[PDB]
C-alpha cells in the first residue's frame, strides 16, 4: 500500500475498502520512522484526509486504525503541520481522556497519547496549542489517581512522557504544575505508589518512575526559592527520602545506573537543609553517592552533568553533619604519606577531583574545589597541604582568602 | 562537490521554490542542472562544511554574515562587469562590499514591518505603550493583540535600538570593535518594555517564529512583526492584512536592522563561472527575481529595472520606510558573536533567568571582545539531555 493509493480509498471508498487501506497502510509502517521525499505530498495529501475525519469526529468502530495511521504520519516533518490545529489538537485530547471539554476504549487513549506526544515533542505550534488547551490539568489529575487506578502501564507511562515534554518544553506549562496543581506533592505520591520496600524494581515500575524524576527534576529546577515554610520543607524532606530509596534500589535490566542519576539529579534541586533525610556511623546512602560519583568521573564530553549535582549535594551534606564531613575526608582525602607526588597526579579520588579544580568550565571548578575545601573544613593550609597551591589558588581568590 | 552542478543553499522562509523555477530556466538553455537546499541552521552549516571543501556552490543570506565567511576565506571574489553593477542600486553593492572587494551579489533590502489583521484591528496603533491596553480590549472576544518571535533577536532588536541601544558604533569611516550599545539606557528601556510585556500576559516567552506565524494567519493575534518573505502565507489564509511602520517606543520610531539578501560564490566551488552566469544572466534579471518574489516576497530589489514594478506596493513602500528609520547592518566578522551574545540575553530576559541589566551586560562583554560565552548551566544541559532522550512512537 502506497501513500497515494491509500489516498485514493478514503476519498472515493466504501467503509470496508477505507479500513482495509489503512489496515495495510499500518501493517507495512507500523516501524516507519525514515520517509521518501519521493511521495512526500502522497502524504500530506493523506494525512490532510485523516485530520478532516478526526476533526469532524471518528466512529467507533474506526478509531483505533484511524489514530494509528495519524501517528505514523505524524513521525514525518512533513505532513506535522496538517495534525497541528486546534481541533485536531482538542479531537485527539478528548479521545486521550485528557480534555478540559463517552466512555473511554483503552487502545483509542493510548494511540492518542502517543500521538499527542509525537506533535508536542516534534512541533512547537503544537506545544503552543496543547499549553492553551490546559491538558496538563486533566494529565495531573489521572496520573494523581495513584492506587485508586486501574489504567494500564501504557497509559500511565505516556501520561507521564506526555508531562514530560509538556513542562520540558513550555515553561508556563510547568510553572502551571509547579504552583496552581502542586505538582510536587501530586508526583511525590506517585513516586511513593510507584516504589511501593522491594529490593529490585520490576521494569514497567522502573519506567514510570523515571518518568515521574524527570518530570520533577522540570518543575524544581529553577522554582523552589532559598527559603521554604515547612509545608514545603515536609514535602521536599518526604519527596528526599523516596529519592534515598531509589539511591539504595536497584533496577531491572541494568537500570540500575539510569534511575540513580535521574535520582541525584532531582536531589540537587531540593532545599540544602532537606538533605538531612540521607543520613537518617550510618554511611551506607553517603558511600553509594560516593561511588556514584566515582563512576561519574570517567565521563568526558558530559562531565558536568554527570558529577556536579552528587558533588553538591556531598558538599552539603558534609557540610552540615559533621560526621558525614569526616567520613568523606577519610575517604576522599585519606592522610598522606609522602608528600612528595603532586596532588594533580595519580588515579586516586583526591587527584581526579583536584585536576576537576582546574577544569575548563567554571562550574567544574567551583564544585570540586568547594567539595574538597569543607572536606578539609575550610581550613586554608589544610586545603592546600591536600590539594597544592596552584590547584587551590582559584577558589581560594573566589573567596577572598588570600589575606 | 560535483563539478558540472550548481548546488543552491537558501534559508527556509525564503522563495526556495521559486528559485527553483529559476533553476528549471537555466537547464533549460544551458543544459546545467540546478539544485536548490534549505537546511536547517544555515547559517552556522555553512562555515562548518565550507571550511573543510564543501557546501553549495552559491549560498544564500543577509548581507551581515557575510564578512565573517570573506574573512575565513569562505566567500569567492565576484567580478561583475561595470556595466552589470548599473543594473543594481549603488547602496545595495555597499552592503556586500568587504575590505574593498565585492564578496556576494545583492538580491534584495529586507526590513521588518508591524503587519495587522484589519478585521480585527482597523487602526493599527502608533506606540508600543497602547499594546497592553489593546490586548486588554482584544483579550475580551478570545484574541490577543501582539505575537512575534521571540526567539531571535532579530525580531526584538527594533525595540532595543529605538532609545538608543546599537550594535557597533560607525566612526571615522568605519566600524570599530570595541564601541558596542547593547547596555546602554536605551537597549535597558526597550528589552525592558519587552520583559514587561510578556510578565503582564501578553506575550509569552516562548513564542516562536512558527507559532507567531500560526497565531497571526488564523486570525487569533491582531499584530504580528515579520518582514517580506511572510506575506504569501498571510495571503493564502483568511487573513486580511496590512503592513504598516512599527510602533513607536518613548515618541522615538523603532530602528529594525536593515539586511540585504545576498548570493555569495563557495571558494571550493569548481562552478564559479557557471554560478556567475545564473546570478547575473538569469537571478538578477526581471524574470528570475519575479519567480522568487511570487513565491515569496524579497523586498525591495537591488535590481533597478524590477523594483520599478514594485515600488508602488503599499507593502514595499512600508517595509522601505521602516528601513529609513533602521539602520544597515555591520558586515564585520564580529556580527557573528554580536548576534550570538544578544540572541542569549533576550531569551534569558525573556524567561526570567537574568534580569534586563545582567543580561545586556554579559552580552556586552561577550560582543566587545567578539567572544562567545559557550556556557549552559548544569540544570539546562539535565533538561536538554532528557528531551534528547525522549523518541517518536
Ligand atoms: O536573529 C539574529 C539573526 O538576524 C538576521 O536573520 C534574519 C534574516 O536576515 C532574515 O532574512 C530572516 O531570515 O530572518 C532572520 C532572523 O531569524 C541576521 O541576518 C542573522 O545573521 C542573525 O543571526
Amino acid at each position: 500500500m502506497e501513500p497515494r493509493a491509500v489516498a485514493d480509498a478514503l476519498e472515493t471508498g466504501e467503509e470496508d475498502v477505507v479500513m482495509e487501506a489503512l489496515r495495510a497502510y499500518n501493517r507495512e509502517n507500523s516501524q516507519s520512522f525514515t520517509f521518501d521525499d519521493a511521495q512526500q505530498e502522497d502524504r500530506k495529501r493523506l494525512a490532510k484526509l485523516l485530520v478532516s475525519v478526526l476533526e469532524q469526529g471518528l466512529p467507533p468502530s474506526r478509531r483505533v486504525i484511524w489514530l494509528q495511521s495519524i501517528r505514523i504520519l505524524s513521525r514525518d516533518r512533513s505532513c506535522l503541520d496538517s495534525f497541528t490545529s486546534r481541533r485536531s489538537l482538542q479531537a485527539l485530547a478528548c479521545y486521550a481522556g485528557i480534555s478540559a471539554s463517552e466512555p473511554l476504549n483503552m487502545d483509542v487513549v493510548l494511540e492518542s497519547l502517543k500521538c499527542l506526544c509525537n506533535l508536542v515533542l516534534s512541533s512547537p505550534v503544537a506545544q503552543a496549542l496543547a499549553a492553551e488547551a490546559g491538558l496538563v490539568v486533566r494529565l495531573a489529575e489521572r496520573v494523581g489517581l495513584c492506587r485508586q487506578s486501574s489504567f494500564p502501564h501504557d497509559v500511565q507511562f505516556f501520561d507521564l512522557r506526555l508531562l514530560f515534554l509538556l513542562t520540558a518544553l513550555r515553561t508556563d506549562v510547568r510553572q502551571q504544575l509547579f504552583q496552581e496543581l502542586q505538582g510536587v506533592r501530586l508526583l511525590t505520591r506517585a513516586l511513593e505508589l510507584t516504589l511501593g520496600h522491594p529490593e529490585l524494581l520490576p521494569p514497567q515500575e522502573t519506567e514510570r518512575a523515571m518518568e515521574i524524576l524527570k518530570v520533577l527534576f522540570n518543575i524544581t529546577f529553577d522554582s523552589i526559592k532559598r527559603e521554604v515554610d515547612e509545608e514545603d520543607a515536609a514535602l521536599y524532606r518526604h519527596l528526599g527520602t523516596l529519592l534515598r530509596h531509589c539511591v539504595m534500589l536497584a533496577a531491572a535490566g541494568d537500570r540500575t545506573e539510569e534511575l540513580h542519576g535521574h535520582a541525584v539529579n532531582l536531589l540537587g534541586n531540593l532545599p540544602v537543609k532537606c538533605l538531612d533525610v540521607l543520613l537518617t556511623v550510618n554511611m551506607d546512602v553517603i558511600r553509594v553517592l560516593l561511588s556514584f560519583m566515582e563512576k561519574r568521573l570517567h565521563q568526558t564530553h558530559r562531565l558536568k552533568e554527570s558529577v556536579a549535582p552528587v558533588l553538591s549535594v556531598l558538599t552539603e551534606c558534609a557540610r552540615m553533619h559533621r560526621p558525614a564531613r569526616k567520613f568523606l575526608k577519610a575517604q576522599v582525602l585519606p592522610p598522606l604519606r609522602d608528600v612528595r607526588t603532586r596532588p594533580e597526579v595519580g588515579e586516586l579520588l583526591r587527584n581526579k577531583l583536584v585536576r576537576l579544580m582546574t577544569h575548563l568550565d567554571t562550574d567544574v571548578k567551583r564544585v570540586a574545589a568547594e567539595f574538597l575545601f569543607v572536606l578539609c573544613s575550610e581550613s586554608v593550609p589544610r586545603f592546600i597541604k591536600y590539594t597544592g597551591y596552584g590547584n587551590a589558588a582559584g577558589l581560594l581568590a573566589a573567596r577572598g582568602l588570600m589575606a | 562537490i560535483e563539478e558540472g552542478k550548481l548546488v543552491i543553499w537558501i534559508n527556509g522562509d525564503k522563495g526556495y521554490n521559486g528559485l527553483a523555477e529559476v533553476g528549471k530556466k537555466f537547464e533549460k538553455d544551458t543544459g546545467i542542472k540546478v539544485t536548490v537546499e534549505h537546511p536547517d541552521k544555515l547559517e552556522e552549516k555553512f562555515p562548518q562544511v565550507a571550511a573543510t571543501g564543501d557546501g553549495p556552490d552559491i549560498i544564500f543570506w543577509a548581507h551581515d554574515r557575510f564578512g565573517g565567511y570573506a574573512q575565513s576565506g569562505l566567500l569567492a571574489e565576484i567580478t561583475p562587469a561595470a556595466a552589470f553593477q548599473d543594473k543594481l542600486y549603488p547602496f545595495t553593492w555597499d552592503a556586500v562590499r568587504y575590505n574593498g572587494k565585492l564578496i556576494a551579489y545583492p538580491i534584495a533590502v529586507e526590513a521588518l514591518s508591524l503587519i495587522y489583521n484589519k478585521d480585527l484591528l482597523p487602526n493599527p496603533p502608533k506606540t508600543w505603550e497602547e499594546i497592553p491596553a489593546l490586548d486588554k480590549e482584544l483579550k475580551a472576544k478570545g484574541k490577543s493583540a501582539l505575537m512575534f518571535n521571540l526567539q531571535e533577536p532579530y525580531f526584538t532588536w527594533p525595540l532595543i535600538a529605538a532609545d538608543g541601544g546599537y550594535a557597533f558604533k560607525y566612526a571615522a569611516g568605519k566600524y570599530d570593535i570595541k564601541d558596542v550599545g547593547v547596555d546602554n539606557a536605551g537597549a535597558k528601556a526597550g528589552l525592558t518594555f519587552l520583559v514587561d510585556l510578556i510578565k503582564n500576559k501578553h506575550m509569552n516567552a516562548d513564542t516562536d517564529y512558527s507559532i507567531a506565524e500560526h497565531a497571526f494567519n488564523h486570525g487569533e493575534t491582531a499584530m504580528t512583526i515579520n518582514g517580506p518573505w511572510a506575506w504569501s502565507n498571510i495571503d493564502t489564509s483568511a487573513v486580511n492584512y496590512g503592513v504598516t511602520v512599527l510602533p513607536t517606543f518613548k515618541g522615538q520610531p523603532s530602528k529594525p536592522f536593515v539586511g540585504v539578501l545576498s548570493a555569495g560564490i563557495n571558494a571550493a566551488s569548481p562552478n564559479k563561472e557557471l554560478a556567475k552566469e545564473f546570478l547575473e544572466n538569469y537571478l538578477l534579471t526581471d524574470e528570475g527575481l519575479e519567480a522568487v518574489n511570487k513565491d515569496k516576497p524579497l523586498g525591495a530589489v537591488a535590481l533597478k529595472s524590477y523594483e520599478e514594478e514594485l515600488a508602488k506596493d503599499p507593502r514595499i513602500a512600508a517595509t522601505m520606510e521602516n528601513a529609513q528609520k533602521g539602520e544597515i547592518m555591520p558586515n564585520i566578522p564580529q556580527m557573528s558573536a554580536f548576534w550570538y551574545a544578544v540572541r542569549t540575553a533576550v531569551i534569558n530576559a525573556a524567561s526570567g533567568r537574568q534580569t534586563v541589566d545582567e543580561a545586556l551586560k554579559d552580552a556586552q562583554t561577550a560582543a566587545a571582545h567578539n567572544v562567545k560565552f559557550v556556557f549552559d548551566a548544569v540544570t539546562d544541559i539535565i533538561i536538554k539531555e532528557n528531551l534528547k532522550d525522549c523518541g517518536l512512537f
